[PDB]
């Protein structure tokens, strides 16, 4: 199949700045490139077809350029309405393909994350299950890694998380992550502790608790 | 004008079939082909295939070929008004996904390029009927230090299908509040969280209630979140 390479994955701006994502095609596809706008809980927007089209309806500060195997797509006056993410589409060869997608932020100060732990409580012990709750809390860039573990052993596939849309006013993201376990198992170790690295923050930070300890 | 409406979400168990239709309107339907283009959360976007409304011939891609067939329907009366439908068999974990519905650019019938798109179509695989959440308190344990502000919350577990609603004090309190979109686990049950930043001293002192109200179960509940000693 032919694959799309999208750069950068992020991209963090302010409003005004100019834009510019990049598309690599893995071969040759003439002008057969389509870029679209996507935002959460909407349809995928058309914003250029063959390439360089500007579909109606789309502002005038929308663009797209390249040929061949290199195709951009530009925004010189970024608003707000821009804040989204965008994909490549290539239709030259059957199945059509798309990109990884980027992703279009507004940038700010880089802000370090609160972290705070939560244990399973009272009443979910008694059901039969324990889930263990990391939240890191209004921070930015949005790119955030945690990791957890128990008695040190790094836990691994037992872990989900989910992260919420870049506020409107702070500008900042916010993570949750839930490791959830059996009854027997968390009984089983004493210490749960929820490593978090970010680029704000001079070193990995971890937040813990020992199980049982008052 | 031009108009493309989907079907409404639906819930499958593993190995069932679906069918999502889409009724095009406001153009001759029998002019422009009709592609069909899933988006998966995590992921991205995937083309699914393509049908040619008029002689009704299909074309998917490979990933897909004896598992998936399009079919349309012309309007006995008038040439701008068809519907077409969609048959996925054996849906399975890596199916649930939001599947897309769009025709291409005047001209672009040879290729892909789709300008008008479908309100979407959310297909939910899981072995699972329809169930209220369990809401349990989040407090920061008996011997955390919290320096400056500390956090609270309710973890909602273990319902489906989507949506819950989550506010807390019943609206009095806003300031700090976090709601998290929903995961989907292994169970094929939801599992939500909802936090609350808060100043250090007032944890224990004020009350602190999350108001949930699951409506596709009936449920609607009231949890108080209290740090224990
Ligand atoms: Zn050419
Ligand atoms: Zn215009
Ligand atoms: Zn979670
Ligand atoms: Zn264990
Ligand atoms: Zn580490
Ligand atoms: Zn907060």
């Amino acid at each position: 199949q032919v694959v799309m390479t999208q750069s950068p994955a992020t991209l963090s701006l302010s409003p005004g700045e100019t834009a510019a994502v990049s598309c690599r095609a893995s071969q040759y596809v003439d002008r057969s490139i389509s870029w679209y706008q996507l935002k959460t809980g909407r349809a995928p927007r058309l914003l250029v077809y063959a390439a360089s089209s500007r579909s109606i309806g789309v502002p005038d500060r929308f663009s797209g350029s390249g040929s061949g195997r290199d195709f951009t797509l530009t925004i010189r006056g970024v608003q707000s309405d821009d804040f989204a993410l965008y994909y490549c589409q290539q239709d030259y060869y059957w199945p059509v393909t798309f990109g990884q997608g980027t992703r279009l932020d507004m940038k700010r100060t880089v802000a370090a994350p609160s972290v705070f732990i939560f244990p399973p409580s009272d009443e979910q012990l008694k059901s039969g299950t324990a889930s263990v709750v990391c939240l890191l809390n209004n921070f930015y860039p949005r790119e955030a890694k945690v990791q957890w573990k128990v008695d040190n052993a790094l836990q691994s596939g037992n872990s989900q998380e989910s992260v919420t849309e870049q506020d409107s006013k702070d500008s900042t993201y916010s993570l949750s992550s839930t490791l959830t376990l059996s009854k027997a198992d968390y009984e089983k170790h004493k210490v749960y502790a929820c490593e978090v690295t970010h680029q704000g923050l001079s070193s990995p930070v971890t937040k813990s608790f020992n199980r049982g300890e008052c | 004008q031009v108009q493309l409406i989907q079907s409404g979400p639906q819930f499958k168990t593993p190995g069932a079939s679906v069918t999502v239709s889409c009724k095009a309107s406001g153009y001759i339907f029998t002019d422009y082909l009709i592609h069909w283009v899933r988006l998966v959360p995590g992921k991205g976007l995937e083309w699914l295939g393509r049908i040619n409304t008029n002689a009704g011939l299909m074309y998917l891609s490979h990933k897909f070929e004896g598992r998936l067939i399009l079919r349309r329907v012309v309007d006995w009366r008038t040439p701008s008004l068809g519907t077409v439908n969609m048959e996925l068999r054996n849906v399975r974990s890596d199916d649930s996904a939001i599947y897309f519905c769009g025709r291409v650019v005047d001209g672009f019938n040879a290729a892909g390029p789709l300008e008008f798109w479908g309100q979407g179509s959310p297909v939910i695989v899981s072995s699972a009927s329809t169930k209220g959440p369990s809401v349990f308190p989040l407090a920061p344990s008996s011997k955390s230090t919290s320096g400056g502000t500390a956090a609270l919350g309710c973890l909602v577990k273990d319902y489906f299908p989507e949506p819950v609603t989550v506010s807390w004090n019943s609206g009095a309190l806003t300031s700090g509040v976090h709601t998290f979109p929903a995961v989907l686990q292994s169970s094929g049950l939801y599992s939500l969280s909802s936090v609350v930043t808060v100043p250090s001293s007032s944890l224990g002192t004020q009350t602190y209630i999350c108001n949930v109200n699951h409506k596709p179960s009936n449920t609607k509940v009231d949890k108080k979140v209290e740090p224990k000693s």
